């Protein structure tokens, strides 16, 4: 009904009086749902209902941070609660104190760091997020995406000595992961040098998903033609995916 | 038989001092913990050190 | 020993002091005399209890970022409408203390890491700072204008100044800082009115009281060491320290005063008392302490105190119990003040955001 | 022992400077220490040192001086220890040492002392 | 039944001196005499209520 309905609401209406099963039935229930969520979701794992309330009010529109502010006091693990939450009120800062208030209450994750670094970048000051950076990196090293962040930090990180040698332990120290060969290979490409990129880009690419790809045929989109080939490697990589690649590939 | 009526006489006191306890306890609600004699004023002590003092403090009491 | 006068025109000023001291003292005192009489327990028994609550409350609204260093320094002007935030950086700045955006201005000074920054006891459009360099500065905080400017200098700590206060008259100033001597000055003229000599480590920190007779002084040796000022004289001196003391504490009780350092540890020292009722140790933290206050309107009831340990007490000005603490930081705290309406509470630290609590 | 230069901040007494350098000793036999101003420098723009150490009776101060601004910066425990001959023998070197910088690892056998000494460091610096 | 059964740290830190002679586990059945217990010692504001 899925790969079916990809192209069936009763039929899970019935095969329903027959958790991630009335969740699935909420995202059919998308494209107005505010009752099917408000009683077949009030039954109900519960942050998705939140979630997807915050996105409806949130498309709509403060009630939804209002219920942000209601999921995450009453159940604070997955981040995207609070990283939503504040990032709404950073746009209308005291979003940080929101960051602070719940990670203090793992806090002992990852992750919160790295949505406090974030919301450092995109709102301005790399220099703090390096600071939170080599903070949250000292306790945890191992974990990747704080190298992410790092080697995004050298784009106008405009330190230009450590790259090479950060790129370097960046490497060893995570069992190279390709996240960052990812994030390497554009930091050649956001400058230049497309072909230096390629070497990591498949360099990953035999580690796999689709946050690469997109940028691959970028390069290509530099250089190109072996285009038609490699879409059977995506193929392996699984709805419209060409649809996809073909989108975002726009964007730029 | 004096079983029965003595059993109720233990029983019933021992019920009434408790709850003089309780009575005690939302009455005062000094406590305990509370500690809350630290919190009284004695014209006492706080008195008897004014006047005992020539009158200002103990600090400047040296000049006049 | 050696007692030796000289440069009698502070006489005078301790004239001056004399006059100020016993009259508010007495009214004061005599107003506290006031109190015993109402009694009413049971007022009290609530309304502390009350308090209790709101204590437990209090929690983070919003943060900011100022600079990048350790915030060094933070303060409200009296009217508790702004936070003086000085820092490593060597930095000053004046925020707008119910809300915190973004700021008024950010002056850098002349100077490169801030011991502490502090608010004229009036007039509230000024300020003063202990500095690294042995340097002390006035400031005008003009309106709501950036206008932060020199109203002057001082000068002649041969160390880092750690710490400076006004008098609650604001013709004086005081600053302790290493070279182990503790400063007494005009604030108008900007002149020395004392160098104060007496402890055996650094002088780290200081204290006066609201009656002004009296000055703490907190040094780098554990040893509070006490001074009337008028005479000069030292009064009594308190070892409850292992290692050296940092936050000097004072009541608007006048009569006593709380002190931090090194070993962890909060001394309740109550002065009249005199024969054993003494200290009394507050367990604080862990992990050292930094700055330490009592709540400023009301007397002092509260007790509020900033460590390493990453978070901040709220303590019973009578039981001392610990009430409550505050999850607040990601860092190290390195200084706290509090509304004289004791409803907002603004911490700094390593972190380096400024956090503004309910 | 000498005026003692103003300049320096956090300064470690005996009972911990002995901690201190028995921690460098104990280091660079695993030579998870790093020696001498420029390669602490290093050590601190890679981002993996621990903490610091440097020596306080050094000729014109200054020049080790950004050192603590740096690490601020960085955020990483620093000290000052009274003799510098004093750290050199004691990290392996014959010859007066003016800076040195431990390392970071984590399955350092010693990662613990290492630690408590942080601990009692960053007590230091107010 | 332990798994309600608590461990925490309250803190640690440093004393002028010890008026510990030796080590020695016991009870007080109030809170009372086991604060005054702690307070022949003066050790009454360890514990927290």
């Amino acid at each position: 009904i899925k790969l079916l309905g990809r192209s069936r609401d009763f039929f899970q209406q019935t095969f329903s009086s027959l958790s991630g099963t009335e969740r699935l039935y909420y995202k059919y229930v998308n494209f107005e749902e505010a009752i099917k969520f408000l009683n077949e979701r009030c039954l109900k794992i519960c942050h998705k209902f939140f979630l997807q309330l915050g996105q409806i009010y949130h498309s709509m529109g403060e009630m939804s941070r209002e219920t942000y502010l209601s999921g995450t006091r009453l159940v604070p693990n997955c981040p995207l609660l609070w990283v939503s939450l504040s990032k709404i009120d950073e746009i209308d800062v005291r979003a940080r104190s929101i960051l602070d208030r719940g990670l203090l209450k793992n806090p002992d994750d990852v992750l919160f760091y790295i949505a406090k670094i974030q919301m450092e970048i995109r709102l301005g000051n790399l220099d703090q997020a390096e600071l939170l950076v080599t903070q949250a990196l000292q306790k945890f090293p191992s974990n990747a995406l704080l190298w992410v962040e790092q080697i995004k930090l050298f784009k106008h990180g405009n330190k230009s000595s450590l790259k090479k040698t950060i790129f370097q332990d960046a490497l060893r120290r995570t069992q190279n992961d390709h996240r960052v060969l990812l994030e390497i290979g554009v930091s050649f490409y956001a400058e230049a040098q497309y072909e230096t990129s390629l070497k990591w880009l498949e360099r990953a690419l035999k580690k796999c998903y689709g946050d690469t790809w997109v940028w691959l045929f970028r390069t290509y989109a530099r250089l190109g033609k072996d285009t038609v080939d490699l879409y059977n490697m995506f193929d392996q990589c699984e709805c419209t995916p060409r649809e996809i690649l073909l989108r975002l590939m726009n964007d730029k | 038989t004096l079983q029965k009526q003595q059993e109720e006489e233990e029983l019933k006191r021992k019920l009434k001092q408790e709850e003089d306890e309780k009575d005690k306890r939302k009455l005062i609600e000094p406590n305990l913990e509370l500690h809350e004699d630290k919190f009284l004023l004695d014209l006492s002590k706080f008195k008897i050190y004014y006047d005992n003092n020539h009158g200002y403090e103990w600090w400047d009491t040296a000049y006049l | 020993d050696f007692f030796t006068p000289a440069t009698s025109e502070l006489i005078f000023a301790r004239r001056f002091l004399i006059n100020y001291s016993l009259e508010r003292s007495r009214k004061r005192l005599q107003k506290e005399m006031e109190r015993h009489q109402k009694f009413n327990t049971r007022q009290e028994l609530l309304s502390r209890r009350t308090e209790l609550q709101r204590m437990a409350n209090l929690e983070l609204a919003g943060s900011q970022l100022v600079s990048t260093k350790p915030i060094s320094a933070v303060s409200l002007s009296t009217d508790d409408m702004v936070v003086a935030t000085g820092s490593w950086a060597g930095d000053l700045q004046v925020l707008n203390s119910q809300t915190l955006q973004p700021l008024t201005q950010k002056l850098d000074s002349h100077v490169g890491k801030i011991g502490a920054i502090d608010w004229h006891p009036d007039s509230n459009n000024q300020m003063i700072s202990c500095a690294e360099d042995g340097l002390i500065k006035n400031f005008q905080y003009s309106n709501e204008e950036g206008g932060l400017r020199l109203l002057g200098d001082l000068v002649g700590h041969e160390r880092r100044i750690s710490d400076v206060k006004y008098h609650p008259s604001g013709k004086f100033i005081g600053s302790a800082s290493h070279d182990m001597t503790w400063r007494l000055w005009d604030a108008s003229t900007h002149q020395e009115l004392l160098l104060q000599e007496g402890h055996d480590k650094g002088v780290f920190s200081l204290s006066f009281q609201c009656d002004g007779s009296l000055v703490c002084s907190g040094g780098m040796d554990s040893l509070s060491m006490l001074w009337d000022i008028r005479s000069g004289s030292k009064v009594m001196t308190l070892a409850g320290h292992s290692k050296p003391i940092y936050t000097v504490a004072w009541s608007p009780n006048g009569y006593q005063v709380a002190t931090g350092g090194g070993d962890g540890i909060i001394n309740v020292w109550d002065i009249r008392k005199r024969d054993e009722g003494q200290l009394n140790q507050i367990l604080a933290h862990r992990n050292i302490v930094t700055q330490v206050r009592f709540s400023k309107e009301d007397g002092g009831k509260k007790l509020v105190s900033c460590g390493y340990d990453n978070l901040i007490n709220v303590y019973s000005s009578d039981t001392w119990l610990k009430m409550g603490s505050l999850a607040g930081h990601t860092d190290k705290i390195i200084s706290l003040d509090i509304s004289n309406n004791s409803h907002f509470l603004v911490s700094g630290g390593w972190d380096r955001s400024i956090k503004l609590w309910n | 022992m000498s005026a003692p230069n103003p300049k320096a901040f956090p300064l470690a007494d005996a009972a911990l400077t002995q901690q201190i350098l028995d921690v460098v000793q104990q280091a660079a036999n695993l030579r998870q220490l790093k020696k001498g101003a420029n390669e602490a420098t290093k050590t601190l723009n890679r981002g993996i040192s621990e903490f610091i150490i440097m020596a306080a009776d050094c000729e014109p101060i200054e020049i080790l001086l950004h050192l603590p601004l740096l690490c601020e910066d960085k955020n990483v425990p620093y000290v000052f220890v009274p003799s510098r001959v004093a750290l050199g023998r004691a990290c392996g070197v014959s010859r007066p040492v003016i800076a040195a910088s431990i390392t970071t690892n984590d399955a350092s056998a010693i990662k613990t002392q290492i630690y408590a000494v942080k601990d009692k460091i960053e007590t230091l610096l107010i | 039944d332990m798994h309600n059964n608590s461990i925490s740290k309250t803190w640690e830190g440093y004393l002028q001196d010890c008026k510990f002679k030796g080590w020695f586990m016991k009870v007080c059945n109030d809170q009372d005499s086991l604060l005054r217990t702690l307070g022949q010692f003066d050790s009454e504001h360890f514990y927290s209520p």
